[PDB]
């Protein structure tokens, strides 16, 4: 079930990433991604999409939010620690609220 | 043992991957008969991602699913 919900959410991200790019469309912004978990639209430099958490764990809460960051130089926020391409599910476990 | 690295070993997961799909030409467009060799690519993509302690995406294995909707997927809808 779990599986069924990220592999049919993967998919679809990638057939939109492939065939549903951004036409001209000059200026800076985050291309559409997917982050392993979620697929995320393409966005304006300096915004921070959300959307409610993915039902796949039952440890985690539907209700709370998932944040990403993508600046101003139109690239999608990186944690500092691992430097890869990040999104903030800290909000998402239950138990830490 | 065929993977020696990440690139090796994304080519034994692609070169699995591509046995299970060449078989069903016809039903590429289908969910019950991809979503498993699909699911155990990512599977197999990010297992060995995490034995060369990569993350999960990385470009390499990306590149790697962004040839099957090239490929596989380039004439179906987003299902």
């Amino acid at each position: 079930v779990t599986r069924n919900k990220i592999m049919t959410a993967q998919y679809e991200c990638y057939q939109k990433i492939m065939q549903d790019p951004i036409q001209q469309a000059e200026g800076v912004y985050c291309n559409r991604t997917w982050d392993g978990w979620l697929c995320w639209n393409d966005v304006a430099a300096g915004t921070e999409s959300m959307q409610l958490c993915p039902d796949y764990f039952q440890d985690f809460d539907p209700s709370e939010k998932v944040t990403k960051i993508c600046d101003q130089d139109g690239n999608w926020f990186r944690h500092p620690a691992s430097n890869r391409t990040w999104t903030n599910y800290t909000q998402c476990n239950v138990n830490t609220h | 043992g065929t993977v020696k690295n990440y690139e090796t070993a994304v080519q034994f997961c692609w070169n699995h991957y591509k046995d299970q799909m060449d078989p069903i030409e016809k039903d590429w467009c289908d969910w019950a008969m991809i979503s498993r060799p699909y699911s155990t690519l990512r599977d197999c993509l990010e297992h060995f991602a995490e034995l060369f302690d990569l993350g999960f995406p990385n470009p390499l294995a990306e590149r790697i699913i962004f040839e099957t909707h090239q490929i596989h997927f380039a004439n179906c809808s987003l299902v």
